[PDB]
């Protein structure tokens, strides 16, 4: 005897030793990313080509 | 017997109760299914809860 077996419902394991389908379908995926970023440019220039003489000491 | 129909008892009062239910045996007259997707999903919960896995 194996005891009370539903008519109309699923089967379904119930006790130990029962079997089980199980269908491995894993689909993982994770991705990270990241940036910075600094610039700085600087230029300066002065020039006195030509003088005046008022200027000269100067 | 006046006293009992002008006043009320404190503490003896009623409250009120709600849920949601499916109503089976119809003659053609249920719902749709098609407009109200909840039928179908409740009547599909039930059936998982009784075995039934469609």
């Amino acid at each position: 005897n194996y005891g009370y077996q539903p008519l109309f419902e699923d089967r379904r394991p119930r006790n130990i030793g029962d079997t089980l389908t199980i269908v491995l379908q894993e689909n993982v995926s994770a991705s990270k990313s990241s940036s910075a970023n600094a610039s700085r440019d600087g230029k300066t220039s002065f020039g006195f080509d030509t003088v005046p003489r008022y200027l000269q000491g100067l | 017997e006046r006293i009992r129909d002008l006043t009320s008892v404190q503490g003896v009062r009623e409250n009120s109760l709600i849920g949601y239910g499916l109503v089976v045996g119809l003659d053609g007259t249920g719902d749709q299914t098609t407009q109200t997707p909840f039928t179908t999903q409740t009547l599909n919960n039930m059936l998982s809860q009784l075995g039934i896995t469609v």
